[PDB]
């Protein structure tokens, strides 16, 4: 997603390079997780270009 | 083979009208041969769902 | 077989039931609120005491259910609500974290026939079983969580009925007295105001053997401790009174309707007023002074039903639901008043809302006190119903 | 939400949610009420919201007086219980057409069961 | 393009709302006159105020209009049977459907037979009573359903009673047709002695 | 006037039956609004929309693409198989589920201008992730279908433990057992291999004593001392579990 | 050798077709009756005298817009009565019983279109079903379980098409478009273990689910046989024949020639090559081949619609005498191959909705 609920961030331990995932919001149960995958946005077009959600107003 | 041998076995009972599905598509199964060609209604088979396509992971 | 076939079909058509009156649903209903419950409650009632949070709409409200299940352990279950007392507030009109809750279990022995506190001490309930025993429970001395020990504690549990039924009423103004009715075809009488520490369980104080069929309700007067009723499969239901020597002749009987009875509810304003439904699709009405003639018969229901109450501070209005999956209100001051063709082609003056949102059957609905026009209900399929009818039916 | 609009919220595309119809008893269905039509004729003669009944005399009864009174009898045989009426109502109720909300109650099971179907089936539980 | 591929795609939808509103016409799932865009039906106030005591004083007088008693036992007369063998005569009992049954009982009884001659057309014997006693009961058409009757030489059937608890017949003369597993017929007439 | 549209390939259109009466549910709308509120509600498989005509009034309907027909109930109800789906015959699990629909109605007036979800809990039906199979919702806590160490791990690592050529069998094994514990508990820290061969030691000596591995297991624990990661009187309480 | 073409039928649906199977769970003088797949067609024929083939109960997938892919006869201790469960595209199972009309048993789980549908020899109850996920994965058809995968992370990188039981359900061979040849060991103790259970599982005993096994670890692999697209293998006793699109027929077994199957471990790398009846013509893979109930007699068809046919006797292929028979009529493609339980009866279906009958002139 473009403004998930979550995000990815890689971390550092004990000589070994991971990838940790954190949720950037307060979440409740039961809801669907999403992060951005830091694509170019001709690339999230051609990969990811589903967001469903659009503007309130 | 052997175990064939005992093993009852149902021979095979050919389609039936349906009151309720006359309305059901026939196809008519051409022969090449010199044989008539043959017809039979078609049954419409199960509905289920579908899940998305994924590959075996450990 | 045709028939399997065809119940196929109708869970088609019953999905697209749900369907038609969730759409129209809040275009003709001023409030909506569904829960799913995790397991069956045959029997759900608010409790009585209701407090209204200061500047909060959201009005704490709880409810007392029971538990069915298939081969597992069965609860007690009391759970919380919170309802919105004012509309202008626009979650959707609270908070994100949600208005309903779990707060009570206490392990249950098979499925809740009935289940109804004491009016003079709500703390206090009792809990019809399959086992003869009528489980007693009160949540104020047990522990709010479920014990995993699987023992049970109904303090002061009834025995009388040999067997199992169906039929609990407590008395409005005798403390401890309460009437069941079981397929004993015997009714009977406890006084837990006069239990002492006897070995927690109560044997009955006055057995009646009235009916010569299964009774299934029984009802004492809403204004008169004296005065009680009860009805059977016997399609007749039947009139009691306290110290009427033999506990077996009644004061006053009559035949109710041409297929089985089973619920009784007496009007808490007017004395004279009785109301009766029946299996036949059917609810009708008689006066305590007039028993051989019928004031008014109700008939758009579409099936069986078992479940009849009135309605709190309005005399005027009666509301049943049963297994067509239909729940019929009905109007009294309006029996009989003339009406446009219009009016005519949906239902008689009489009729006052119909409501059926909901895809499996209901055996149970309740309103609550404070709470004129909303109403709980409870489905086969876990669902826990909240509705409110919009004020242009009633201006 | 103070702001929160109607429920049109959610997205502009989704990938189909499945149906939960089935082809084949639509089939059913309409065969169903193909033999419906041609004997109540709702969606040719009613225009969807009426059934039309063919009028039958099955006794003629005779009064003291000249009041000659016939039992009438409807084609559908899942019609109204037959009633009494005179010669001069003859070839006038030759045709009857009434309303769906005029029906009787039991006049709904046997148009069609599947209007109603009682789920329970029998007594397995309360 | 065709529009009968037009249409093929629309059926569906359509024959399932033909199929809705069979249903929903018979078995609504919402009141129409609830509809707040057709406040029109319904328009009248809720007068909660109205007593509803009147109830027992309103429907006291349908009772004293609508006071209901029947003749007494029926008795018909024989008349010659019409067709281009001895007739039989059965009584049917109906009643409603209870709980645990899947359908509504029914319990048949023999009332009597008659000497019918090879369909008698005139002048054709010197006449002959069946007699019925109070067999029909208000108290037995509380509980179950209004009775009715069975021909045989070849059936008929004929009923007696009404839901508006109003006797269909009466001492008049009648003519019942016949089936078979215009046409065949009998006549008789009804009286009360 | 009624039109009907099939990405306008192919159209067809119809004339009204009387104004103000609705052509599916036969119902006297009598006013333009509820003929609109009408269709919209009544029949959301369709689509409805107005385009106006020189009298006033014409309606363009089409199919409804992303139609929400589909089940309502229960989400295991439907992939449970036929004669067991429907059941209907006895209680159910599910997970409580909860939504709100109508915090306030809108009332708001009629008027042609008008026209151009509150969710909590579970909602849809989870598959076991392992072998996407459906999952009950009995086990909605046991199915964490993960632990300290997936099992194939185990045969793989094992089998490339026996790939190695310079090693003898004796001190094979003592290869196979040490990683295999180890991968057991997911030790990280120098303070735990110090508790953990006593751990260890206690957990398998018997079998140490069967296999005959003994001695070699002890070159081993001389090599974790020369890998400073263990103490000098963890050599000592070893002996005493080993004899 | 001696066969001549008697009849030849085309379905009207001119639809391409599929996988074709003959009721080899029959009885002596039960109808000859075989079935046949298309794209959602779903059909069963059974050969008369005279070369009469009489049309019988024909089935269609109107719901799922997919093309079938494999079918394959079952049987149902309980009932006797003869089943068969289809899968295509979609690679969800149908398992329809003609006796009770329809099917009931569902199967879904699987990712992409499986491409092989056939049963264990013993156990009417067991199917291992063979998908474009690279999943072997087993049905208790009886229990309605999973039953223990093969495969999976050590499994094949690429998609699997072609799997075989042998003649006593002892070993299953295996292969796919990646050139691996991998088996996995039936009478694995463990596996019998779960099987045990598997048959008598409960979901409503316990909350417990079940368990299947994962397997990633065959008995043997190699990929030095085929640089081609190998698209079938079967079991021949104890030797493993294959074939690709290389117009090549090579049989094998595994390691040298004393070196035995079931003695052999998973780390054996060496190969006894020794089938040499190569053809020509039919470059093209997702051909599929068939054999007698005996294991006596070969028959291979082509894309030409030509017929290669061999036998098992003393002819090996030291010199591979072949019978290449040839139909000037039966020429499109010749899509699936399938033997009657004889030597007599032979069944060929053409690409192009076409059905041509060979007999025996024995």
């Amino acid at each position: 997603s473009v403004n998930p609920n979550c995000y990815a961030k890689v971390m550092m331990v004990n000589g070994d390079h991971r990838i940790g995932i954190f949720a950037k919001r307060a979440i409740q149960t039961g809801e669907e997780l999403f992060f951005d995958y830091r694509y170019s946005q001709a690339d999230a077009l051609k990969y990811v270009g589903i967001e469903r959600e659009m503007e309130i107003p | 083979n052997q175990e064939w041998k005992q093993r009852r076995i149902q021979p095979v009972h050919i389609l039936t009208s349906v009151s309720s599905l006359r309305g059901t598509r026939e196809c008519s199964v051409t022969s090449d041969l010199d044989f008539p060609t043959q017809v039979i209604p078609l049954k419409t088979l199960n509905a289920v769902a579908s899940v998305p396509i994924m590959y075996s992971w450990s | 077989k045709e028939a399997a076939f065809d119940d196929a079909v109708e869970e088609r058509v019953i999905n697209e039931e749900y369907k038609i009156w969730k759409k129209n649903t809040p275009f003709l209903y001023d409030l909506v609120m569904t829960h799913a419950l995790e397991w069956p409650s045959l029997t759900a009632q608010w409790l009585p005491d209701v407090t209204r949070p200061e500047g909060k709409d959201f009005s704490i409200h709880r409810l007392v259910l029971g538990t069915h299940t298939s081969d597992e352990q069965n609860h007690l279950v009391i759970a919380s609500v919170q309802l919105p007392n004012d509309d202008a507030q626009f979650g959707g009109f609270g908070s994100v974290s949600g208005k309903i809750e779990i707060e009570i279990k206490i392990n249950h022995e098979g499925e809740v026939n009935r289940a109804r506190y004491m009016p003079q001490n709500p703390c206090i309930i009792a809990t019809k079983t399959p086992s003869s025993d009528v489980l007693v429970f009160d949540y104020t001395k047990h522990p709010s969580k479920p014990d995993p020990s699987g023992e049970c504690n109904p303090d002061l549990r009834l025995r009388g009925h040999q067997k199992e039924g169906y039929g609990l009423s407590w008395n409005p103004n005798l403390s401890g007295h309460l009437l069941s009715a079981s397929d004993d075809h015997t009714i009977c009488l406890w006084d837990i105001s006069a239990v002492p520490k006897e070995g927690k369980v109560v044997d009955a104080k006055t057995i009646f053997t009235g009916h010569t069929a299964v009774v299934e309700d029984v009802s004492w007067h809403l204004l008169h401790e004296s005065l009680f009723g009860s009805v059977a499969d016997d399609q007749k239901l039947m009139i009691w009174d306290t110290r009427s020597n033999n506990t077996s002749k009644p004061s006053h009987s009559v035949d109710a309707h041409t297929a089985e009875v089973n619920c009784l509810s007496f009007n808490p304003y007017s004395e004279f007023i009785l109301a009766t439904g029946s299996a036949d699709k059917t609810v009708a009405l008689w006066d305590l002074r007039n028993l051989k003639l019928k004031l008014h018969s109700f008939e758009s229901h579409k099936d069986e039903i078992f479940q009849v109450q009135w309605s709190p501070h309005n005399e005027t209005i009666l509301a049943s639901s049963g297994t067509d999956r239909r729940l019929n209100v009905w109007d009294l001051s309006k029996i009989g008043e003339e009406q446009s063709p219009e009016d005519a082609e949906d239902g008689p003056p009489e009729l006052l809302f119909i409501h059926g949102g909901h895809t499996a059957k209901i055996s149970d609905f309740s309103w609550n006190p404070n709470e004129p026009w909303v109403i709980c209900s409870v489905s086969e399929d876990n669902i826990m119903q909240v509705w409110q009818m919009a004020e242009n039916i009633y201006n | 939400n103070k702001r929160r609009k109607l429920k049109n919220k959610r997205r502009r595309s989704l990938p189909r949610p499945h149906d939960f119809f089935d082809a084949q008893t639509l089939d059913a269905i309409r065969h169903r009420a193909i033999c419906f039509n041609l004997s109540a004729h709702i969606e040719s003669l009613g225009k969807g919201h009426s059934v039309v009944f063919h009028s039958t005399v099955i006794a003629k009864r005779k009064e003291d007086s000249g009041k000659i009174k016939l039992l009438l009898h409807w084609m559908p045989e899942d019609i109204l219980p037959d009633v009494w009426v005179n010669e001069s109502e003859r070839h006038q109720l030759k045709t009857k057409v009434v309303h769906l909300s005029k029906l009787p109650k039991d006049t709904a099971l046997l148009l069609d069961p599947n209007i109603y179907r009682t789920m329970p089936q029998k007594r397995l539980k309360r | 393009a065709d529009h009968e591929l037009f249409l093929q795609a629309f059926e569906k939808p359509t024959q399932i709302y033909r199929f809705l509103r069979t249903r929903n016409l018979i078995a609504p799932i919402f009141l129409h006159r609830t509809l707040t865009y057709m406040s029109h039906r319904n328009s009248r106030t809720n007068i909660k105020r109205k007593t509803f005591k009147v109830d027992d004083m309103l429907s006291k007088v349908e009772k004293m209009k609508g006071e209901q008693e029947s003749h007494s036992h029926l008795q018909l007369t024989f008349t010659g049977f019409f067709h281009k063998v001895t007739l039989e005569v059965l009584l049917v009992k109906v009643c409603h459907k209870k709980r645990k049954d899947v359908s509504c009982p029914i319990r048949q009884v023999p009332t009597g037979k008659k000497q019918v001659p090879l369909n008698p057309d005139l002048n054709q014997t010197k006449p002959s009573l069946a007699v019925s006693s109070n067999e029909f009961e208000p108290s037995n058409s509380h509980m179950v359903k209004s009775y009715s009757l069975l021909f045989r030489v070849f059936v008929a059937q004929m009923t007696v009673f009404d839901k508006n608890r109003r006797l269909q017949l009466l001492d008049g003369e009648y003519e019942v047709a016949m089936q078979e597993m215009q046409g065949p017929t009998l006549q008789f007439t009804l009286r009360w002695t | 006037f009624y039109q009907f549209l099939y990405n306008n390939n192919t159209r067809q259109q119809t004339e009204a039956r009387d104004d103000l009466h609705c052509p599916w549910c036969t119902l006297n709308c009598r006013k333009l609004y509820s003929l609109l509120k009408h269709l919209k509600l009544c029949h959301s498989r369709f689509i409805f929309n107005y385009v106006y005509h020189p009298k006033g009034a014409r309606i363009d309907v089409s199919i409804n693409e992303c139609y929400d027909g589909s089940y309502a109930g229960n989400p295991q109800d439907i992939h449970r198989q036929p004669g067991f789906a429907f059941s209907r015959n006895g209680p159910v699990k599910r997970t409580p589920i909860t939504h709100i629909l109508v915090c306030r109605p809108k009332r708001t007036k009629a008027s042609m201008s008008e026209f151009l979800t509150y969710s909590s809990g579970h909602n849809r039906l989870y598959f076991h992730s392992d072998t996407c199979l459906p999952l009950r919702p009995q086990e909605m806590e046991v199915d964490s279908e993960d632990e300290k160490d997936p099992e194939w791990l185990r045969e793989k690592t094992i089998t490339q433990i026996e790939e190695f050529s310079d090693v003898n069998e004796g001190e094979k094994e003592v290869m196979k057992l040490w990683n295999l514990h180890v991968m057991k508990h997911g030790f990280i820290a120098d303070n735990q291999m110090n508790h953990a061969c006593m751990l260890f030691v206690e957990n398998y000596g018997q079998k140490i004593i069967k296999k005959n591995l003994c001695r070699n297991f002890m070159l081993h624990l001389v090599s974790m001392h020369d890998f400073n990661l263990i103490s000098i009187m963890s050599i000592d309480k070893a002996v005493t579990k080993l004899r | 050798y001696s066969f001549k073409c008697v009849n030849s039928l085309k379905e009207d649906h001119n639809q391409p077709l599929f996988g074709v199977q003959f009721n080899w769970h029959s009885k002596e003088g039960d109808p000859l009756v075989f079935a046949t797949v298309g794209s959602n067609r779903v059909t069963l024929y059974e050969c008369h005298s005279q070369g009469e083939i009489r049309l019988l109960q024909s089935y269609v997938d109107a719901d799922a817009d997919e093309n079938f892919y494999t079918c394959a006869w079952t049987y149902d201790s309980n009932t006797s009565h003869p089943l068969l469960a289809v899968a295509g595209s979609r690679g969800i199972i149908r398992i329809i019983n003609p006796i009770t009309m329809q099917c009931i048993k569902h199967y879904v789980g699987h990712g992409n279109a499986i491409n092989e549908l056939k049963f264990h020899p013993r156990d009417p109850n067991l199917l291992l079903s063979v998908s474009k996920d690279h999943a072997l994965r087993l049905w208790n058809i009886q229990t309605d379980t999973l039953v223990a995968i093969f495969g999976g992370v050590e499994g094949h990188r690429d998609e699997v098409l072609s799997a075989d039981y042998d003649l006593l359900g002892e070993k299953i061979m295996s292969c796919g478009m990646d050139h691996s040849l991998k088996l996995w060991r039936i009478n694995s103790k463990r596996m019998m273990n779960a099987i045990k259970e598997s048959y008598d599982y409960n979901p409503n005993k316990t909350n417990r689910p079940f368990i299947s096994q994962k397997i990633h670890f065959p008995d043997f692999s190699t990929r030095d046989i085929h640089r081609n697209y190998v698209d079938c293998v079967r079991w021949l006793g104890d030797l493993i024949l294959s074939k690709s699109c290389e117009n090549a027929i090579v049989c094998w077994k595994p390691g040298k020639m004393e070196d035995d199957i079931d003695k052999i471990k998973p780390s054996e790398s060496n190969v006894t090559i020794l089938g040499r009846f190569d053809y020509s013509q039919c470059d093209i893979w997702y051909m599929r081949f068939s054999m007698d109930f005996w294991q006596k007699m070969l028959a291979l068809g082509n894309q030409v619609g030509k017929l290669y046919v061999w036998d098992l006797e003393v002819e090996d292929p030291h010199k591979a005498k072949c019978t290449t028979l040839t139909h000037h009529k039966c020429g499109a493609a010749i899509r699936q191959t399938s033997f009657s339980r004889d030597s007599s009866i032979l069944i060929a279906v053409c690409d192009d909705a076409s059905i041509w009958r060979w007999d025996r002139l024995r």
